[PDB]
């Protein structure tokens, strides 16, 4: 459950911090599930989690990017329409 | 009541402020209303400036001149001269008994006889040198009596290291000065000082300053020269500009390209390099890299891929821009690959850090890394890593044989990718930030279809060190197999830098490919690495310039040719 | 007197002056002059052979003969390597059996590191001074100081400072100033309050 | 880590108040548990919240400070010792800026 | 002018004068006087240096060339001011 | 001459092949010293004939870098010393 939580909290620094920038960007709840999905408490926690944000997320938007697709003041959102990451882009 | 001497030997800055000779100032005003509310008090007025060398120090005293006549002071600095002085030029002499002494007493008989001499003394960690070291009538043992009773007011203006260093004669020195702290101004706050005084140099010049050509006089500024600090290089690149325009004007307007030319003429980058690649640069570093780089395109594309995703990204500048190990045999390319991409990154790299952790094999040898203790066996420089990138801390390190540390190196490494910046060293932390952290890594041969040897170098890597290691680094590129006809390439590269060099030596020479096939066969061995093939293509233009100089058979400037036609080396000079 | 730096060395001596003028010295002291003999402006117009300890000479000459004269000497420890040169008789030495006599009558200030630096080892002449020591004010006294020297500051600058600020600074001052001693850390504070309240003032 | 939280913040606002213990330091703690829980994010978040740079945290890592010899290197080495001059990474580096977070 | 002994670093300042005479100068530096120093020839050496530093604020347009710079900068006393104020 | 550069360090050793690299060395003011007609001739003792012809190179790539060795101009080596 903190789990899940700090996948909330890491999405809002991320946008915070995106904000520098002037992108507006936003996370389905989905997709926050399916990232804390990949990190586990078995081991251990919270180290996976910020990496697999930071993969994920910024760089698909990256991708995304530098593939011309958004600019600045678009809005954006990553969520998972199949199971699986996915750019919906709402602009 | 006036001073003969004082004004003799120390420039009146308030004199020269009436008459509007003075540059203005900008900015500063919540340090010069500082310097103010200290000069306002009662026993130590003196306030001493500590920053860095060409900060706006005395840029400080010369706004505080201003705002004397302009009406600015609280009415108890209304009409007080502030005068710039120098013990250097009090000195001037001492091979005789007293001279120094009599200067200084005559200094202080003319402070007495007024009250309006606020003298700024530039750089005081030298006014408790003069004659006697410390046990004699230096400066500071006669200037102290007077400067705790408000006979003297002053204005010091230090460097932060001379004030740490020259307070240990803390007792009266200390207490005699408040401390102010003037801080070098950031890149926009210099962007705005220069806008202040363009129509300075301007009107000097009678060239034309564009808004740009300062905004790149600026970013210039910071991103190629260091070990100097702003205004003073900003302003130094604008007026040598000014000059230089000026002067081919003869045999009216500075832009940015006179910019991008005078820190070129300084640090030594090409102008093609400074200007036209400032954002282009990542647009054709894989043209830059595939040509410098031949072989192994697949890993020079994922390199060009990772850089560029981190290059025109939102990452977190803090931590450093590229983390990547090289999985693969040794000669396969891993140093090209990285001189290439550093020629492209910080163009004319001449920057690849090497640091051969082989060589660092056991436990304390980490010590050899960061340093020494204090009380310890060679602290004084130690740091090899540390003091290397404490130099230039804007480049690509290359960590050679990642393997071979001892795991208590690791946990350092693993710092260094937790935001860069580490302190690892007698009290300095170094910043790694615009620099790529590259490893050497180990064989990883054996595994090396593209998904196969990929599962197989993970389990690898999970095997031979921590899962949460490779966590931190950003990129695994792999160096696939051996150069087949990649080995004949790169034949035909060396030549072609040796053949130019036997060019400008009035000479010609073409090799045929067959005979560049027989060196590419003898040189590397399946095995072996590609590295023999210097040393064979040295030893076999060594011997045929030492044959045929011997022996005459070849005349210069006769270009020549080299065959395998006899299954040997042929050389048909004509 | 031998302290730490921020004391009040010179003000125990003004303190002996102002004690002179007001009477309450004893008899056998009353109506002497004290002096502060500078050494800066002793050796200063020499350059010569014979000109320091002329000067020094002619100085302790005129205080033998003088009746009545104290000879206030800030930074003592300059007396040693004063008329430092090819000749090379400095102060300490034209002075020292004049001083151990008991004729020359002076009242040397210094400071305890420089105390141990190069009065104490190097120089065999803290025979001829009695070395009474002066330390920071306890918090008490230091309040008692700061409130009878409360005037002045007001008067330059020309605010009114109320005495519980004064207890403030004195108390928190003890707290954490600690590289500086008292009462000067104290009067610090005060004094640039002081500049702080009459520049708000102004503006 | 409602606990700790709290805890820390009774020690910052005793500290702030004027209540705290004037001879010993604002408050000593001990952050024992698993890795990746947070223990060294609450320090950050703790400098934040008192200071603004968040850099004033100042850090050592024990992890150096192994071979039980380098305990020179939080204390200057003694007189006659090389680096007696520049001596106190830690000490040194706390009495620049008494009001921080080690 | 760092360099060697008999570089000819001198000989650069001369040559300097030599375009100075001719028209590559600009303008600004026109109608410059370059100058040098004899110590020897000049108690009373300070009134005729402080003579020389008058006649520098009379016109200025000499150029003065030190050699030996260090071991000349004794006329510190009046230059190193004087270089300040301009 | 260098005579037992097997004693010296991999720092000296780096400041001796960038010279051999190129000759200019820079100490104690940055004094860009040109090596022009200079010769640079080291000397050790890795041996301690065609067995030894082989392990020469093998001690001298197993003792220090290749890239030193590959700065070749010529290598002496003679073993028997008595005749
Ligand atoms: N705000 C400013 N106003 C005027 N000049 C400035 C300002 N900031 C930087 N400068 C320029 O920087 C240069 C060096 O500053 P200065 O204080 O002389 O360096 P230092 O601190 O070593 O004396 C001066 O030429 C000055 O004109
Ligand atoms: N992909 C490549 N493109 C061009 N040259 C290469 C490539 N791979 C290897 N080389 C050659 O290999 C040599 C580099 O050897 P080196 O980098 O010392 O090997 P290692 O990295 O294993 O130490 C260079 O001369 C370079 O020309
Ligand atoms: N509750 C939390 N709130 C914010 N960040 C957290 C939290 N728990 C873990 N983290 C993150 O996990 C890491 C903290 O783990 P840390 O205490 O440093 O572990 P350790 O020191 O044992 O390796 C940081 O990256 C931090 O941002
Ligand atoms: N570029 C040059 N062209 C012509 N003559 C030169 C040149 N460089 C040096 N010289 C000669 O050098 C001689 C004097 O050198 P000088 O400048 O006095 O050495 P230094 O710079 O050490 O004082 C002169 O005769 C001068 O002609």
């Amino acid at each position: 459950k903190h789990l899940t939580e700090i996948v909330s909290l890491m999405s809002d620094q991320l946008t915070k911090r995106l904000k520098e920038q002037d992108l507006s960007i936003e996370l389905t709840d989905a997709a926050k599930a399916k990232v804390a999905e990949e990190g586990v408490d078995l081991e251990y926690g919270a180290r996976p989690l910020r990496r697999a944000i930071q993969k994920h997320v910024e760089d698909r938007l990256s991708e995304e990017l530098l593939r011309g697709n958004i600019h600045k003041g678009q809005h954006i959102v990553l969520d998972v329409e199949d199971g699986e990451f996915v750019v919906k882009t709402t602009a | 009541a006036n001073t003969p001497t004082l004004d003799s030997l120390a420039r009146d800055l308030t004199a020269i402020a009436k008459e509007d000779s003075l540059d203005p100032v900008i900015g500063r005003s919540k340090e010069i209303q500082r310097v103010i509310e200290v000069l306002s008090r009662r026993t130590k007025n003196n306030p001493v400036l500590i920053g860095e060398p060409g900060v706006g120090k005395t840029a400080i005293a010369e706004g505080l001149a201003q705002q004397i006549i302009n009406n600015e002071v609280p009415e108890i600095l209304r009409d007080k001269r502030v005068m710039t002085l120098d013990m250097g030029t009090v000195v001037a002499g001492t091979k005789y008994r007293g001279e120094f002494e009599d200067r200084l007493k005559k200094v202080m008989d003319e402070i007495r006889q007024a009250g309006n001499i606020i003298l700024f003394i530039d750089a005081l960690h030298t006014l408790i040198g003069a004659g006697g070291a410390e046990g004699a009538i230096d400066a500071s043992n006669i200037l102290k009596p007077s400067l705790a009773r408000g006979e003297l007011q002053c204005i010091g203006a230090t460097t932060l290291d001379e004030y740490r260093k020259y307070i240990e004669k803390d007792a009266a020195l200390e207490r005699r000065f408040q401390p102010i702290q003037v801080d070098q101004p950031s890149v926009d706050e210099s962007i705005q000082i220069l806008q202040g005084l363009r129509d300075r140099y301007e009107a000097h010049h009678r060239v034309s300053i564009t808004d740009d050509a300062i905004e790149a006089a600026v970013k210039l500024s910071d991103r190629y020269i260091s070990d100097r600090f702003l205004p003073d290089k900003a302003i130094d690149l604008i007026d040598e500009a000014g000059s230089k325009v000026r002067l081919r004007s003869f045999t009216s307007e500075v832009t940015v390209d006179d910019i991008a030319m005078v820190v070129s003429s300084w640090t030594g980058v090409p102008v093609s390099k400074i200007a036209q690649t400032e954002t282009d640069k990542l647009l054709n570093m894989e043209n830059i890299l595939h040509s410098r780089v031949i072989g192994q395109d697949e890993a020079v594309v994922a390199v060009a891929k990772a850089v560029r995703r981190a290059r025109a990204g939102l990452k977190d500048p803090k931590r450093p821009i590229g983390s990547f190990i090289f999985l693969g045999p040794t000669g396969v390319g891993k140093t090209e690959l990285a001189r290439a991409l550093a020629e492209s990154i910080f163009g004319d790299e001449e920057s690849m850090i090497r640091i051969d952790m082989s060589e660092y094999m056991e436990k304390h040898s980490t010590s050899r890394l960061v340093g020494s203790p204090p009380g310890y066996v060679g602290y004084d420089e130690g740091g090899q890593l540390t003091e290397k990138v404490r130099r230039k801390p804007y480049s690509v390190v290359l960590l050679d044989a990642i393997e071979k540390a001892h795991p208590d190196v690791f946990n350092i490494l693993l710092q260094v990718l937790e935001d860069g910046r580490l302190t690892d060293s007698k009290g300095r932390t170094v910043d790694f930030r615009n620099t790529i952290l590259i490893m050497t890594s180990n064989v990883g041969a054996s595994e090396l279809n593209h998904k196969d040897m990929k599962d197989k170098v993970m389990g690898e890597l999970k095997r031979a060190f921590r899962p949460e290691f490779i966590n931190r680094i950003d990129e695994i590129i792999v160096f696939h197999s051996l150069e087949k006809k990649h080995l004949t390439e790169i034949v035909s590269l060396m030549s072609d830098q040796l053949t130019k060099r036997l060019k400008e030596q009035d000479l010609s020479i073409e090799l045929t490919d067959a005979a560049k096939a027989k060196v590419a066969e003898e040189g590397v061995d399946l095995e072996y690495g590609a590295r023999p093939l210097r040393r064979a293509i040295q030893k076999h233009v060594e011997d045929r310039l030492s044959e045929e100089l011997l022996r005459g058979n070849i005349h210069k400037g006769q270009h020549i040719v080299l065959d395998v036609e006899d299954g040997e080396f042929v050389v048909k000079t004509t």
